[PDB]
């Protein structure tokens, strides 16, 4: 995939956001102070690459020789737990909200196993917004003992649930979204590597439009459009959109044309086949309320009753168990304002 | 014994009885007796209560209330209810709040939406659906194991953005080309390890205008053959 | 008063037709003591309901009046730990003893919850190897924690929460069999105290005829130590909110009734408040659960209190 | 030695309040027997003290070699501490009474597994020793271990009770103690006996000349960190009548000077709005219901200026309904 | 030197170099006179001195170099509650006493007793200092214990009556920007006019935020390379603090209050990374402390922002809460 053939191996390769760039071969200039990393913004930005890239300036091109394994631990009763860890000869990358709560044992035990291996050796974790408060505390406990031999580099989307004790530790570096221009000239260095015909520039724009400021997104799109075009994108060319968004914005339209039990008892067939299909609830919720907010002929009374059941089914899928329960009220709640 | 399975439904079809809702009903069938009902079987009474209280005529309706107000206000209850048993389920000591977690999942729901069965009684349907996403969940899991290495992305991104992509390489030049396209899409597959079983699972991800179902049965069964064949007659990276 | 055995054991049935909880068991249990194929079973339920008391009566049912080597009960989060109970287990399965044809040994898993997946795998193998002659009867908290190759050679009764009925009937007996002096109120006052629970309705019934001998709410009330129904009900249904306040704040807060206390008795009147339309019954029952709920995550305070008296209050004037 | 020992009555005619559980207990000792007992109820009560009050009335001068005191939340857990127990039960005297006495302190506060020992150990050793079982409920023990002791519920102290255990203190202790300072004492230990006498004792030894100084309820609230009910008066009448940017500076100055909880804050302004005389009910529906809702997002966490502002305009707004 | 925080670098060593805690220090150097020191208890706002000069007292009671052997540093904030503190407390209590030496003997009092000191005590719940309360009375002889907390009221009657309370003032602004002036100076670290200003309005008053920040930024300046002046929008960005400048948008966007413009804007703020509960803060800030708003607006715009926060500390998407939030106040 173009996604990934082209994506930067270096810290040169970057193309948007110079000063955060700037800022990253500063950090590797001098390796042995490297501070703890916390790392956030939006999704499909380029986060990840840029850990990569860091990781290459201070190491070298090996950080790239990447193998998978499966740790297997212990806890209390006895449970085996089975974690996939990617390992380099030089740094580690986990996501211990793959554990759910049992990330805290597994955390504590990994980390002192890698110190207690080993000048010191990079451990990225991922999700680190996902992490349970005792996890994150165990971390912190983790960063005082062993800063010695382990740096931790956190990714995240949000730093908000992210425990102030670890913010303090941490050097907090932002990631803005990259604007549409710079986007748009990812997209032209792309297909002028793949040979992809234009019938003009506005196309890329549109696509950078179109993915919202998401790299991943915008790159995958443009993959996709030029597959269906023959390699060869015109004006005309439709945006494609993934399926569960088609999905999502049929429910919407079906939503806002009808307002009864049985429409919702279709809405109710929907959600349960997009749920079964690894849609999470919440970017369901998500996208479902910014597609109602879309609509034209809704008036300000209706947008603002939605965003605020919006808000509060949210809150209840954060706090709740089952997903289809809350997407259900939401419509529900939804269809009476609109009606 | 063998009424066990019908169980359910008749807690399901008496609690949303309007009969017992009016004045009269609620003299002779107590609100005591209603969460007897509900402990009667209290695995499966929410769950009925959730699946079909959406089916019921309501005759229980206040005036000038709509039977979709109904229905909105006892979906809240509903997920007030599904929240309170997430809180009961953690920890072991919450057993006290089961009478709570009766009235807000099976009494007070029934309660808006009671009247006239409008159909059948038909079983829950999440356990089900729940499986079937457990199962997705995990070839989710096994396809990003597999193709971590070679893509930037968590196994969400992996759904959301990755496999409508993969779709175009690895189905669609199948109905194009035909089987002139099985060596592209085994180099597709090799740089991201993927193995038939996994092109099996990932076309099963897909939903609305994009399922492929009827678009791999209408593929030609030499197409198929040939690509089994070609897949199987070198090796591959691990 | 001198040293007595108490209630809950001196006055235990010891044949499953004297028996009123869950009817569809005693009729399970009867029929399967007349055909003398004992099967494995699952009595899992709430703590009191009798289930231990049920499989006792059971075995002798399906047996005769042995007990020495027939009848085995243990509890599984025992303090000498899984092995010893396994063991002891295994050597009374393998105890020789005089068996009529079908009647094979029963034994008791009190708290079987606390078994492992292992341990439950052990006990599984230790059942088949001990098939011809013993069978396993599980007194855990809950079903879903047993694994499924146990559970699907096991005859599954779902034991649930008793109705009033069923406790009423069954305190009859102890009342025929104990000189008691007594009132309606009294009686009501004790069933109302349990809830369904028949060992707390035994030692409650106890507790009264010890300390008073008569049987009247006030006595008995005195003797608990929730709070009174009456008080209650007086605070919910004041038509003034600072008179449910003064009411609260002086009789059950400064009493040192705990918040858990006063929110359960809450419940339990709200649901019996035949006077009051059900619908407004079930929105007091919400707002007393979501006080409970807060309650049972730490906060514990007053002004959950008076609060859930604000919004009740709230709803009862519209 | 803590003056929750020293004044410790030495026998049952020193003990007030409960009429009831004393007749009873003396009809025990006057008899000379011992069953089981089991004493529950608030804290303070005099639990302890009666039970040590009748062993020491019916042993006597040999009360060392009779009884054996024990904590259920010592360091010994609850292996070690039977251990202990099955080691008093194995002492042997030349002479003795028809049983021993164990004394379990903080039952409730063990798990159902703890109780199971205990009510697998109580009939083991009845033959020659007694077993009372302490608590705070009864009801909150498993049924089974209720069932095994004699019912003997406690109530709190009444007032004038508490008022002469009191005096008699200070008169004892050469302590003078202000009148404002008794109330906010009797307040503050809402009838638990053991509060009262540990501030009391702590109290005197902050006093730098405690043979003439006096003390007053400022020394009372900073000795048992509570908040001073001129403090939480100061912030409601600030909230009530000040605008906002006096009311917020008031309410974060007072709270963070004097290092109260917001919390904390939260319930006291409540109490004293409980005397208030409000002309409109929904005035007190408000207050109540938004108040309860910050106290309970407090203790999840969240942001501490925003929590305090939601509380000074949940205040704000209640009272525009006068 | 080698490499170090600069809260425990510029942490004062004796007693009379804690400044602006002038009653509390006298009151434990009267105690210090005493050769019985009892339970203390710090309490104040946070970053006023209460660690620095419980280690001050410390180092005047044992030396420089008997203190390491004395002192159990525990913070009760650590997660598996009672368990782990209340052991590491108790084998520190019956490990046995390290004898002075003939130096430490004769010119520190070196008393017989170890002090241990927990941090943020008040964050434990009443169960957890019940049982600290147990385990002070029973090591009471050869241990004393010092609880630091922000609040006094959240530390339980029982346990609050052992100890001795030191109270500490909160620090004037003048005393805390000398200070970090100083740390700076010492440091070499070239500031613009109003940094350290920005640095404490961020840290509200926290000295030890302050300096923690003060670090960071220049270890940020020291990335940057060229030697320039740290300016307020570096120190802002560290701190995770939403420039003015967007706020003000915000603001205006609120102001004009069509709907499709706040839902363009927040959609357009999102993309930039910026932390929804930073930008609720500044908000309740801006909003509160604004004389141009009155009093129903203000009582409305508290309990909108209250549950912002509340649902805000849920773990739920940002970007919904900060839209219903800003179409909210819009509507006020
Ligand atoms: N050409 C180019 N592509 C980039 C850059 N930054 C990110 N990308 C692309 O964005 C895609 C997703 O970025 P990712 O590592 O997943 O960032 P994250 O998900 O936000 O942590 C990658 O596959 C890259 O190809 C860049 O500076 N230049
Ligand atoms: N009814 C009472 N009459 C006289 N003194 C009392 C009474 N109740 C408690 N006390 C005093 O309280 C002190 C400790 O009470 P204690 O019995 O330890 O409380 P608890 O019941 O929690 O054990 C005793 O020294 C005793 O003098
Ligand atoms: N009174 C003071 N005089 C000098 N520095 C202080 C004072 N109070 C705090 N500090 C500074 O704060 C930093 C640590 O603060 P600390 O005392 O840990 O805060 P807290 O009071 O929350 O314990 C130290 O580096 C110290 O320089």
């Amino acid at each position: 995939l173009w996604v990934d053939k082209y994506r930067p191996k270096s810290l040169n390769a970057l193309s948007h956001n110079e000063e955060l760039t700037n800022f990253l071969k500063s950090l590797s200039d001098q390796p042995r102070d490297l501070p703890h990393l916390l790392l956030y913004g939006p999704n499909g930005t380029g986060k990840k690459t840029r850990c990569m890239a860091l990781l290459e300036s201070i190491f070298g091109p090996g950080v790239y020789r990447l193998k998978i394994d499966v740790r297997q631990f212990v806890t209390a009763s006895n449970r085996k737990l089975e974690l996939n860890v990617v390992s380099s000869p030089y740094h580690l990358e986990i996501t211990p909200s793959d554990m759910g709560n049992n990330d805290r044992i597994v955390i504590q035990e990994l980390l002192k196993e890698v110190a207690q291996m080993e000048r010191y050796k990079c451990v990225i974790i991922n999700e680190a917004n996902s992490l349970t408060k005792d996890a994150q505390a165990a971390l912190r406990r983790t960063m005082e003992k062993y800063s010695k031999n382990i740096r931790l580099i956190m990714v995240c989307d949000s730093m908000s649930p992210i425990i102030a004790p670890i913010k303090s530790r941490c050097l907090l570096i932002r990631c803005p979204a990259p604007s549409d221009s710079e986007i748009s000239t990812i997209l032209s260095d792309v297909v002028t590597n793949e040979r992809i015909q234009l019938e003009t520039k506005d196309i890329l724009k549109r696509i950078a439009q179109a993915s919202n400021g998401n790299l991943r997104v915008s790159l995958l799109m443009l993959e996709s459009m030029a597959l269906n075009n023959e390699l060869a994108l015109k004006s005309s060319s439709p945006i494609i959109k993934p399926d569960w968004i088609i999905v999502i914005h049929k429910l919407t339209r079906k939503i806002v044309k009808e307002r009864s039990v049985n429409s919702l008892i279709e809405c109710r067939a929907v959600l349960y086949d997009l749920l079964a299909h690894c849609i999470p609830a919440n970017i369901i919720l998500k996208e479902l309320t910014f597609s109602l907010l879309d609509v034209e002929t809704l008036n300000t009374t209706n947008k603002s009753s939605i965003i605020e059941y919006s808000s509060v089914f949210d809150e209840r899928l954060s706090l709740g168990n089952k997903a289809i329960f809350h997407l259900e009220g939401f419509i529900a709640k939804v269809m009476c304002c609109l009606d | 014994e063998k009424n066990i399975a019908l169980k359910p439904f008749d807690i399901a079809h008496k609690m949303l009885d309007g009969q017992i809702y009016s004045d009269i009903g609620s003299r002779n069938f107590t609100l005591n007796d209603k969460i007897a009902l509900y402990f009667d079987d209290f695995d499966f009474t929410p769950l009925m209560i959730q699946e079909n209280y959406l089916s019921t005529r309501p005759s229980v309706l206040k005036p000038g209330q709509s039977h979709l107000e109904a229905v909105a206000e006892a979906a809240n209850c509903i997920s007030l209810g599904d929240i309170v048993e997430k809180k009961i389920r953690s920890s072991e000591q919450l057993w006290s709040l089961l009478p709570l977690h009766a009235v807000l999942s099976s009494v007070y729901p029934a309660s808006k939406v009671a009247g006239h069965m409008a159909g059948r009684i038909n079983f829950t349907a999440w356990l089900g659906q729940n499986s079937k996403s457990a199962k997705y969940y995990r070839l989710l899991q096994e396809i990003h194991y597999h193709t971590r290495l070679g893509t930037s992305t968590d196994k969400i991104g992996l759904r959301l953005d990755y496999l409508p992509t993969f779709r175009k390489r690895l189905l669609d030049p199948f109905l194009k080309q035909g089987a002139d396209a099985i060596s592209s899409v085994i180099e597709v597959m090799d740089d991201y390890y993927l193995t038939k079983e996994d092109w099996d699972s990932i076309m099963e991800f897909f939903v609305g205008p994009d399922v492929t179902t009827a678009i791999i049965k209408k593929i030609p069964a030499t197409v198929k053959s040939g690509f089994t064949r070609k897949y199987n007659s070198m090796t591959h990276p691990v | 008063l001198s040293l007595q055995l108490p209630w809950v054991e001196k006055y235990r049935p010891q044949v499953l037709s004297d028996i009123v909880g869950n009817k569809e068991t005693i009729d399970r249990l009867q029929q399967i003591a007349k055909d003398g194929n004992m099967p494995h079973m699952i009595i899992s339920g709430m703590p009191g309901i009798g289930k231990t008391t049920s499989v006792h009566c059971l075995a002798h049912e399906l047996l005769g009046r042995s007990y020495a080597d027939g009848v085995l009960e243990l509890n599984a989060s025992d303090d000498r730990g899984i092995d010893v109970v396994r063991n002891q287990i295994k050597h009374f399965a393998q105890k020789k003893l005089h068996l009529p044809p079908g009647k094979h040994k029963i034994v008791i898993l009190d708290e079987a919850d606390s078994m492992t997946a292992g341990a439950q795998q052990a006990l599984r193998r230790t059942m088949e190897l001990y098939s011809n002659s013993t069978r396993f009867a599980f007194a855990c908290n809950q079903s879903n924690k047993i694994i499924e190759p146990l559970q699907s050679r096991c005859a599954i009764l779902r034991y649930s929460k008793l109705s009033d009925e069923d406790v009423l009937k069954r305190l009859l007996q102890i009342i025929k069999l104990e000189d008691v002096k007594y009132t309606n109120d009294g009686l009501e006052a004790i069933i109302f105290t349990a809830e369904g629970d028949m060992r707390q309705a035994i030692n409650n019934l106890q507790s009264t005829v010890a300390g008073h001998g008569l049987v009247n709410a006030d006595n008995v009330f005195k003797i608990v130590d929730s709070p009174h129904p009456l008080i209650v009900k007086k605070m919910l249904l004041a038509s003034n909110l600072e008179d449910s306040i003064q009411i609260l704040r002086t009789d059950l807060w400064k009493k040192g009734y705990s918040s858990i206390d006063i929110v359960t008795t809450s419940f339990r009147v709200t649901k019996n408040l035949a006077q009051v339309k059900e619908s407004v019954r079930l929105e007091m029952i919400k707002e007393i659960g979501l006080t409970h709920m807060r309650i049972l995550e730490g906060v514990g305070t007053y002004l959950q209190l008076a609060s859930m008296l604000a919004k009740i209050h709230k709803l009862n004037n519209k | 030695l803590p003056w929750v020992e020293k004044y410790r009555p030495e026998t049952l005619d020193e003990v007030y309040g409960q009429n009831e559980v004393i007749t009873t207990v003396r009809k025990f000792v006057d008899e000379g027997k011992l069953p089981h007992l089991l004493f529950y109820g608030p804290p303070g009560t005099g639990k302890t003290s009666t039970i040590v009050a009748l062993a020491r009335e019916i042993y006597g001068k040999n009360y060392s070699n009779m009884v054996l005191e024990l904590n259920a939340s010592d360091d010994r857990g609850i292996d070690v501490v039977r251990n202990q127990i099955k080691d008093f039960a194995s002492t042997r005297q030349i002479f003795s009474k028809g049983f021993k006495l164990i004394i379990l302190d903080e039952a409730d506060a063990m798990t159902n597994a703890a109780q199971n020992a205990l009510r697998r150990v109580i009939e083991r050793y009845t033959k020659n020793t007694r077993f009372c079982v302490l608590a705070n409920y009864a009801h909150k023990l498993t049924p089974a271990l209720l069932s095994r002791c004699t019912r003997f519920r406690f109530q709190p102290l009444p007032q004038e009770a508490i008022e002469r255990r009191i005096a008699n203190v200070l008169v004892h202790e050469k302590l003078k103690l202000s009148p404002n300072a008794e109330k906010a004492l009797i307040e503050l230990s809402n009838g638990d006996m053991r509060r009262v006498l540990n501030v009391l004792q702590s109290c005197k030894a902050t006093l730098d000349n405690p043979d003439e100084d006096e003390i007053s309820d400022d020394v009372i609230y900073e000795c048992c960190g509570a908040p001073r009910p001129s403090d939480l008066k100061a912030v409601l009448k600030s909230i009530l009548e000040d605008d906002w940017g006096t009311a917020h500076y008031t309410l974060n100055k007072v709270r963070s000077a004097k290092g109260l909880a917001l919390i904390d804050l939260i319930e006291g302004i409540v109490k004293i709005l409980e005397d208030y005389e409000l002309q409109n009910e929904e005035t007190r529906v408000h207050l109540l219901t938004k108040l309860a809702d910050i106290e309970y997002s407090i203790s999840k966490g969240g942001n501490d200026q925003i929590q305090g502002s939601a509380v000074i305009g949940a205040i704000k707004a209640s009272f525009e309904n006068e | 030197l080698a490499q170090q925080p600069w809260v425990e670098k510029y942490r004062p060593k004796n007693l009379d170099e804690v400044t602006a805690q002038d009653h509390a220090v006298t009151v434990l150097k009267k105690t210090l006179k005493s050769a019985n020191l009892p339970h203390m208890l710090f309490y104040g706002p946070p970053g006023t001195g209460k660690t620095s000069t419980i280690l001050a007292l410390t180092k005047e009671l044992y030396g420089p170099d008997l203190m390491k052997s004395r002192i159990l540093e525990l913070n009760a904030s650590d997660e598996r509650g009672i368990s782990i503190v209340r052991e590491k407390v108790k084998n520190f209590a019956r490990l046995t006493v390290s004898k002075p030496s003939k130096h430490d003997l004769e010119n520190y009092p070196c008393p017989p007793y170890k002090i241990i000191i927990l941090d943020e005590a008040d964050s434990m719940t009443a169960d957890a200092q019940s049982a600290l309360r147990r385990t002070m009375e029973t090591y009471s002889g050869v241990t004393r214990f010092c609880l630091i907390c922000n609040y006094v009221t959240r530390i339980i009657d029982p346990l609050a009556s052992r100890c001795s309370k030191f109270r500490f003032k909160a620090l004037d602004a003048s005393n805390a920007i000398d200070r970090l002036r100083f740390i700076s100076e010492q440091e070499n670290v070239k500031c613009d006019d109003g940094v350290l200003e920005r640095i404490l309005d961020i840290s509200a008053g926290d000295l030890r935020r302050g300096i923690t920040l003060l670090q960071s930024a220049s270890k940020g300046a020291q990335y940057l390379g060229d030697g320039k002046n740290i300016t307020s929008t570096q120190v802002e960005e560290l701190a995770g603090v939403v420039p003015h400048d967007i706020l003000i948008e915000i603001v205006e966007k609120v102001k004009s209050g069509d709907f499709d413009e706040i839902k363009k804007y927040v959609n357009t703020f999102m993309k930039s990374g910026w932390s929804a509960a930073s930008v609720v803060n500044q908000l309740h800030e801006y909003y509160i402390t604004n004389d141009n708003f009155d009093t129903n607006f203000k009582n409305q715009i508290s309990w909108l922002l209250f549950t912002t926060d509340s649902r805000l500390n849920n773990g739920t998407n940002e970007h919904i809460q900060l839209l219903n939030l800003l179409v909210k106040i819009s509507q006020l």
